[PDB]
RNA sequence: UGUCAUUGG
DNA sequence: AGAGTCCAGCCAATGACA
DNA sequence: GGACTCT
């Protein structure tokens, strides 16, 4: 029962907020501010022509984004997160980020 | 991060800086090599690491240091760690 | 002990009758409604016969002052003399003065409470694994010199876990767990 | 390169000795071996000698002074070593027992308390020495203040520092367990050598050091042929100043950590920043709440960075060959370069330095930052002027005015930084309050009658109300209609068709008005409140700025604007006004003293001077309310003959005019308190010299009859200004321990988070199973209405059943309350639409649908730990088909938006400690800068409310008495404590005492009348026995005999035959000074003991009458000699936890903190709570201004205020880990709050594989 | 570089 | 039972003075 | 001025 117990955390384990999709965009935003390749698939000249956040959010729903997020004792990556819970987030930060005139 | 940006020194003002991990105090640079004043007299050769303090956390250490307390850091020797796949899981009800 | 401070433990000792044949119950003053006490009260002994009311079921405790203590076994004891003590002491049997002051069982203030059994032992210790590793939560603590204690002991059965059950003016009831540390 | 655990220790003298730079000289012709040395550090205008580096880059290098023959002790552990001088003999070394030095207790397994047993025992036996070779008494040694040496107290003689240096390494190893000792008591000493500190620590201070001028007096004493004494003063005067004098302000090194202004607290914790600003503020129009008006100075003056990468290389080079950047960072060399052509080449890590563009998010706010809606960050957008124009829809939120309020600026220009501060500081994401929900941001005093007045509006045509819409008229369709209404616009304006009880149905509002519940912040019935629960804060924050927007358009067209013809048309109703209170107050008048003259004349008693005063003040209250009830018939007549008025349009749109304000401007003043009570009398016996001595006139003790449109006479301004600046005298006392209280608060509980899940922990400690009772955020959670149960009710037994589970909790305070709201996980009444029965969804499938929802829900999410009957109980009350149908993708839409918000919504690291102290904190600073808790006398004592109240409660000061309630249902139970208990003297009963001498007896007649016997609730043989035990007990009295005699029905003489005891003169003339005072009962206190009662609550439907009793009561003890059965008792906080237990205190403390508040602050039980449990998280209570039980490190105590902490961590060698925000902030370490809460690192397979 | 005085939110 | 010790909101702005 | 601790 307490397989159970810990079968059930490690479902817990993959919801996903506002706080650790911030911190996951923050970091391979940083490291992307600071000379990082950009891991997208069609990587050409015009990649750098595009501003970085639609790297990042394409980085993000492509599955290679980088960044891997250490909660819980367990090693997840963004696309390790409930899918819907990943959609629910960033459709609210890009809604905020086109206010911001910065998407 | 933000509140860790705000409290901390300018990242204009960067230097390498190391400490002792035995007796805990500033290296120094002789000619070039990183050496310990304390630990070189003591007949030691400790380990020197490399901190990113701001200047005023240095000077309450140096005064509490002054006071007689010494303070020694320890630092994280991390056991590499790996990245492994991980199930689907699916948190939508079922009805 | 006087006989104003008698009807008080009597109302403490249907608890532990009732501990004592579930050790599995939930305690609150809902309890003392299946049960009823009397009191024979002396200066040297006071006995209190608590009665199941539909199982039939008598026990006698025997309450002596902590000076004199003449205690041999009645017929359906409890098996232990109850005895008054002058300060907090270490013991199931010894209730100090102070407890006796008023009427406790019957008090707003007086908790619900359950000891747990291996199974939600088991469940309560494995929602404090944080995950990582071998690390563990902590549950807030409790002193084993408290009447909950006192009223939840089982002679071979260790109480390390005690869950409240607390008023909650927006929810009603709310769950909440304290561990038993060692006195002496 | 991560900093893990700190170690504090004592530095011994082989550490202190390794040192090749010996300082000996104090003056010399070249500063060669002095203490200004050239290779202690680089000075100003001098490489280092033993690094060369410059000032900037070395850090400074250790000296040693050679003290040549002299045992200097440290001075900030002398008390310690004077600890260890109370367990030794100082002729020899041995401990003061023998039990320590046998070959049968073998010290190294013992464990537990049984290593405090002897303790005690050797501070018990003080005698003298007990070895064969020494039998000297056991000294007391002290260290004297006066002069600089230790002392002995027996007798005056100086004990010599190298006999406590002898007598402690004489300890051996195997005993520091015993005497709390962990290294060698020899590092408490320097022995042979003085460490001199590196320069950086006092630097050359230029203005046109302190600590090297105390070190040169250190070195000046450094000789061979030099005292001790003279030393040890230099070495503690560069120390600690007070530990040998009471002086402040002396620069010594003890002034980093002195007070408030220590280097944690004021350099670390806190900081004067780059690229900040501050000026006035205004209010904008073309600035919505998530923007931000910047002026053209800061603008001019702030720079914003751009990286230089693969994406904004080109950019950057744009903006260098237009002269547009200002600095230049080079990150491979390090360097910063003021660009004033030079040459620069662009690598990544390099960044520009350009002025600041529109659309940077700015970190800006106001002071005093009391929540975190204070500090923001929103975009910049280009303003005209000098004044940082923000909108008015967040200016309640930061408690903020246009009349010459500042407001801050910061720019931090970190990508991480950023990026937070685009996602978590937008006003967008805090729009609704994170304890109550209701949103933070809304509209202010003139949009509040605008949108009265909108909403009022009638027949308007289709180009009336697009000039109303102005740019949201775009997509505005009218559907057949030619005339509109103000409905079709507010139906316009909310866009959605969705329903809540009271408020919509379908879009439009069914409410009768649109009131100030509806738009302005912080409203438990905002509309955008109700927006945002349907779909996100986007749609809130949308409705929010096209309100705004609306409502400011409907003050363009229409306009509004109160006159002085609104208040005051003519002099009718003020004229019959001022002539009913002259003749009401004249009625006052002659009937009190109508009672005065039958009481001079003698045909009645008098009455206590309370009850006077209560019926006095029972007749002016009653003068007051019919001032109320005509100003509430004038506004009403007013408004059905002129419906039209502004001022009353404002009274009824809900914004600051009530019938109170208009009864002070137009009928009367009232009554003016102080203390709760009128203003005491002086001097005669009366407040002014306009009244006659001892007058009993209440206009003259603070009545006012006058209002503001008569104008208040003098004595009536006197009394007013009294009041106003008594109220300004109070704020001002009160600010500075709000504040005190507010930081020890913010402090105690910032440390607690949310954890991974969901629960809310504190360092390793679980202090609840469940965030917020639903791990589902705050701000998503409802107060919903709580529907008791009916048997008209489907499933009446399920609901009985849930409600028999539940049911205790929902009657509180002390049974006087029934809750009428509990919490819904989150808003789900605007996903209801009623459904006819056809259509509906099956009742069976609705129930198994709750049921199972319910069920998995409380597996997976809760983890089968937590009660949630509560949710299913809301489910089956507010979802019932005996009341509503719903369809089937209803409640599928329902549950959905459940698991939705409990997948989604709450998270790991939510700071939700400091945000409910933060709440609690600005809840009462509010409460107390603004007088909201008026203070009130009556007969009984009362548990207080406010600020002073909620400091006591924190506190948990012990040696205090405390208020003890009793409630029984008989009153015979509490008539027997009651008469025992209260205080009642024989002075009180008003007695006609007369003495007369005779021979062999002085006589004493006693004449107390029965009716003030009986308005003492006692009896004649009550006063008989009172009389008896004072004479039977005193001391002065030698004889004595007691006689009772009948005068009348209205007196019973008390005759006493006394002798004194010689001298007997001045023994009676005491004994009739004494007599009224000395001859009492019951427990001596200022309040009595009326036994109250009300109707308590057993449950919702059966109730009992209750009698109440409160005692003012130290201990427990005293109350058990009494027939207390059948008995509720409720003691104070420490009786709780001696009796009941620690969580039955912790209870008693979340009720005792929430009733301070007052009336209509539920939302602040979950706070509350969480502080309860905080102080009740270990074994026992423990305040908020110590750290007894709980984990705190070192750098956590010395941010909280601390000076010996890490003395104190340095003499047992504590060992601690980095996990708290005071010692993150100090090693420049990311906290775990937040985003922060998770570590994070870079899967680099990807990279290597292409 | 710190005190004192006055003032603001 | 009585003295010692530490604590008293945040952020400002001018001027005079040592 | 006022609360906690050692004496
Ligand atoms: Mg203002
Ligand atoms: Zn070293
Ligand atoms: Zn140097
Ligand atoms: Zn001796």
């Amino acid at each position: 029962i307490g397989n159970h117990i810990s079968a059930l955390k490690r479902r817990y384990t993959r919801r996903i907020s506002l706080f650790e999709i911030a911190g996951i965009i923050a970091e391979s935003y940083n490291l992307l501010q600071r000379g990082r390749l950009p891991l997208v698939s069609e990587f050409s000249d015009e990649t750098m022509k595009q501003n970085m956040l639609h790297v990042i959010i394409q980085e993000i729903e492509e599955g290679s984004c980088p960044i891997v997020i250490e909660k819980n004792g367990e090693l997840l990556s963004v696309n390790d997160f409930d899918k819907d819970g990943l959609k629910f987030h960033l459709d609210y930060i890009i809604k905020i980020w086109k206010l911001q005139k910065r998407y | 991060n933000t509140i860790t940006e705000v409290l901390k020194d300018s990242e204009e003002d960067y230097q390498d800086v190391y400490v002792c991990e035995n007796c805990g105090d500033i290296a120094a640079q002789i000619k070039g090599i990183n050496t310990c004043l304390r630990c070189s007299k003591l007949n030691l050769s400790p380990l020197l690491t490399k901190i990113d303090t701001t200047h005023v956390s240095k000077v309450f250490l140096t005064q509490m240091n002054a006071r007689g307390v010494k303070v020694k850091l320890d630092f994280e020797r991390r056991p590499p760690s790996f990245y492994k796949p991980l199930d689907k899981v699916d948190l939508k009800p079922s009805f | 002990m006087n006989q104003y401070n008698v009807k008080y433990l009597a109302k403490i000792l249907c608890l532990k009758t009732e501990i004592a044949r579930d050790p599995y119950a939930v305690i609150n003053r809902n309890v003392l409604l299946r049960y009823t006490t009397d009191i024979e009260y002396n200066d040297l002994v006071t006995l209190i016969t608590v009665r199941h009311k539909i199982d039939s079921m008598k026990t006698v405790f025997q309450v002596f002052n902590e000076s004199s203590i003449n205690y041999t076994p009645v017929d359906d004891d409890y098996g232990e003399p109850i005895i008054i003590t002058s300060y907090l002491q270490k013991g199931h049997n010894k209730f100090p003065v102070n407890f006796l002051y008023i009427d406790v069982v019957i008090s707003d203030l007086f908790p619900s409470f359950v000891r747990l059994d291996t199974t939600e032992t088991n469940i309560v210790n494995s929602v404090l694994q944080t995950g990582d590793g071998k690390k563990t939560l902590r549950l807030p603590k409790m002193l084993e010199t408290e009447i909950v204690v006192k009223i939840l002991y089982r002679p071979n059965i260790p109480l390390k876990i005690v869950r409240f059950f607390r008023n909650n003016m927006v929810t009603g009831v709310e769950i909440a767990d304290r561990s038993v540390i060692s006195v002496a | 390169a991560v900093i893990s655990k700190v170690t504090y220790s004592l530095y011994d003298q082989k550490e202190i000795n390794a040192t090749d730079i010996i300082i000996s000289h104090v003056k010399n012709d070249d500063d060669i071996g002095t203490v200004k040395d050239g290779r202690l550090g680089a000075m100003d205008g001098a490489l280092c000698k033993t690094c060369g580096k410059t000032e900037l880059e070395c850090f400074g290098h250790w000296g040693k002074v050679s003290i040549y023959k002299t045992h200097i002790v440290k001075p900030e552990f002398i008390s310690e070593i004077i600890r260890l001088l109370n367990h030794i003999c100082i002729h020899c070394g041995l401990l003061r027992s023998r039990e320590p030095y046998s070959d049968d207790i073998n010290l190294k397994e013992l464990s537990g308390h049984a290593l405090r047993r002897l303790k005690d025992k050797i501070l018990s036996k003080k005698k003298s020495c007990w070895n064969s070779e020494c039998m000297q008494p056991y000294q007391k040694i002290t260290f004297s203040k006066k002069k600089v040496c230790f002392v002995n107290k027996l007798d005056d003689i100086n004990v010599p520092n190298s006999l406590i240096y002898q007598k402690l390494i004489s300890i051996h190893e195997k005993f520091w367990p015993l005497l709390e000792i962990h290294q060698y008591p020899a590092n408490l000493f320097y022995t042979d050598y003085f460490p001199i500190p590196p320069l950086i620590i006092r630097p050359a201070i230029s203005f046109w050091n302190e600590l090297t001028y105390l070190l040169g007096m250190i070195v000046k004493n450094c000789n061979l042929n030099a005292d001790e004494q003279v030393i040890q003063k230099a070495v503690i005067e560069y120390d600690d100043i007070k530990i040998i004098s009471n002086n402040t302000t002396s620069i010594n090194l003890s002034y980093i950590t002195s007070g408030k202004n220590n280097m944690i607290r004021s350099y670390i914790v806190a900081r004067r920043k780059d690229q900040t600003a501050r000026s006035v503020i205004g209010p904008s129009t073309s600035i919505t709440v998530n923007e931000v008006g910047m002026p053209a100075y800061i603008r001019n003056t702030l720079t914003e960075k751009i990286f230089v990468n693969a994406f904004t290389v080109d950019k950057v080079k744009q903006l260098l060959a237009s002269n547009q950047v200002k600095f230049y960072f080079n990150k491979r060399l390090n360097q910063l370069t003021r660009i004033r052509k030079n040459k620069i080449h662009l690598l990544p890590g390099d960044w520009v330095e350009v002025a600041v563009q529109e659309y940077t998010s700015i970190i800006f706010g106001r002071q005093p930052s009391l929540h975190r809606y204070n500090v923001i960050a929103s975009s910049i957008r280009a303003t005209e002027g000098d004044t940082i124009k923000i909108s008015p829809g967040i200016a309640n939120s930061q408690n903020a005015d246009f009349d010459g309020d500042e407001e801050w600026m910061i720019l931090e220009q970190n990508p991480k930084a950023v990026i937070e501060q685009s996602i978590l500081m937008y006003p967008t994401t805090l729009l609704k309050h994170d304890i109550h929900g209701a949103p933070v941001y809304g509209s202010i005093q003139d949009e509040i009658v605008a949108a009265y007045s909108l909403f009022r509006i009638q027949d308007l045509c289709l180009d009336e109300v697009l000039n109303i819409l102005g740019k949201y008229g775009r997509e505005f369709d009218p559907k057949g209609k030619c005339k509109f209404s103000g409905k079709d616009i507010y139906t316009y304006l909310i866009g959605e068709k969705i329903n809540y009880p009271g408020l919509l149905k379908d879009g439009e509002i069914i409410a009768n008005d649109v009131d100030s519940n509806f738009v302005v912040a912080m409203r438990h019935l905002s509309l955008a409140g109700l927006l945002s629960d349907h779909k996100s804060n986007v749609e809130g924050i949308n409705f929010i700025i096209k309100s705004s927007y609306v409502f400011k358009r409907y003050l363009s067209i229409y306009g509004f604007g109160v006159t002085f013809k609104d208040l005051r048309p003519n002099s009718t109703f003020t004229n019959k006004l001022e002539a009913i209170n002259v003749e009401k107050i004249e009625l006052i008048k002659e009937a009190y003293a109508k009672y005065l003259n039958d009481v001079r004349d003698g045909k009645i008693v008098p009455l206590s001077k309370a009850l006077e005063a209560d019926y006095v003040e029972s007749m002016l209250s009653n003068l007051t309310n019919l001032n109320i009830r005509e100003i509430e018939e004038h506004m009403r007549q007013t408004l059905i003959d002129d419906p039209d008025n502004n001022l009353l349009k404002m009274a009824k749109a809900g914004y600051k005019v009530n019938p109170t304000e208009l009864m002070y401007i137009l009928g009367t003043y009232g009554q003016q308190r102080i203390d709760g009570e009128p203003a005491e009398t002086r001097v005669l016996g009366r407040v002014l010299p306009y009244y006659l001595p001892d007058s009993k006139d209440p206009e003259g003790r603070g009545y006012i009859l006058n209002s503001l449109t008569k104008g208040l006479t003098g004595s009536q301004y006197y009394f007013s200004m009294l009041v106003a600046r008594s109220q300004s005298t109070d704020i001002v006392c009160e600010t500075s321990r709000t504040g005190t209280l507010a930081r020890k608060i913010i402090k105690k509980m910032e440390d607690m988070v949310v954890d991974g899940y969901g629960q809310v922990v504190i360092g390793n400690t679980l202090i609840k199973y469940a965030a917020n009772y639903t791990k589902i955020l705050g701000s998503v959670c409802k107060p919903v209405d709580l529907i008791y149960p009916d048997e008209s009710m489907t499933w009446y037994l399920e609901i009985s059943a849930l409600w028999n589970k539940i049911k205790q909790g929902f009657v509180y305070s002390q049974k006087q309350k029934l809750a009428k709201k509990t919490l819904a996980p989150f808003n789900f009444l605007v996903f209801v639409k009623p459904t006819t029965e056809d259509n509906a969804i099956k009742v069976k499938d609705l129930y198994d649908m709750i049921h199972n929802v319910i069920d998995d829900v409380r597996e997976k999410y809760f983890f089968t730990v937590s009660n949630i009957d509560f949710m299913e109980y809301i489910f089956l009350t507010h979802l019932n088909p005996s009341r509503i149908r719903i369809t089937k993708e209803t409640a599928i839409t329902i549950f959905e938006k459940f698991y939705e918000k409990l997948n989604y919504t709450l998270g790991g690291g939510t700071p939700i400690g400091i945000i409910s102290a933060q709440v609690l904190s600005e809840k009462f600073t509010q409460q107390a800068l603004s007088s909201f808790h008026t203070t009130e006398k009556s007969g009984a004592v009362k548990q207080k409310l406010g600020f002073n109240e909620f400091n006591n409660l924190t506190n948990l000061s012990k040696n205090k008495t405390e208020i003890i309630t009793l409630v029984s249902d008989d009153i015979s139970k509490l008539q027997s404590v009651k008469i025992n208990f209260e205080f009642v003297c024989l002075g009180e009963l008003n007695p006609n005492i007369t003495l007369r001498k005779e021979t062999d007896k002085y006589v004493v007649d006693i004449i107390v009348n029965r009716l003030y016997i009986k308005r003492a609730e006692i009896t004649e043989l009550v006063v008989e026995y009172m009389i008896e035990r004072f004479i039977s007990f005193s001391v002065i009295v030698k004889e004595w005999g007691m006689e009772t005699f009948i005068e009348d029905e209205d007196n019973i003489r008390f005759t006493v035959y006394l002798n004194f005891v010689e001298p007997e003169e001045l023994n009676l003339s005491k004994f009739m000074m004494v007599l009224p005072g000395a001859a009492n009962k019951g427990k001596i206190s200022k309040f009595k003991i009326p036994i109250s009662d009300y109707t308590g609550y057993d449950d919702f439907n059966q109730t009992k009458k209750l009698n109440k009793m409160t005692v003012e009561l130290m201990n427990l003890k005293e109350l058990g000699s009494f027939d207390l059965e059948n008995v509720n008792v409720y003691p104070g906080v420490w009786n709780t936890y001696d009796i009941f237990g620690i969580e039955a205190a912790r209870e008693y403390l979340c009720e005792a903190m929430l009733n301070t508040y007052g009336e209509g602050f539920d939302y602040l039980y979950q706070p509350c709570d969480l502080l309860a449990s905080l102080l009740c998280a270990s074994y026992e209570p423990e305040s908020v201004n110590k750290f007894k039980f709980g984990a705190a490190s070192t750098l956590k105590r010395a941010t909280f205020g601390d000076n010996k902490a890490l003395l104190n961590a340095a003499l047992h060698k504590k060992s601690e880990p980095i996990n708290d925000n005071s010692s993150c902030h100090f090693f420049s370490k990311v906290p775990n709050i937040g985003t922060g809460y998770y570590k994070y690192f870079i899967d680099l397979g990807l990279l290597m594989r292409m």
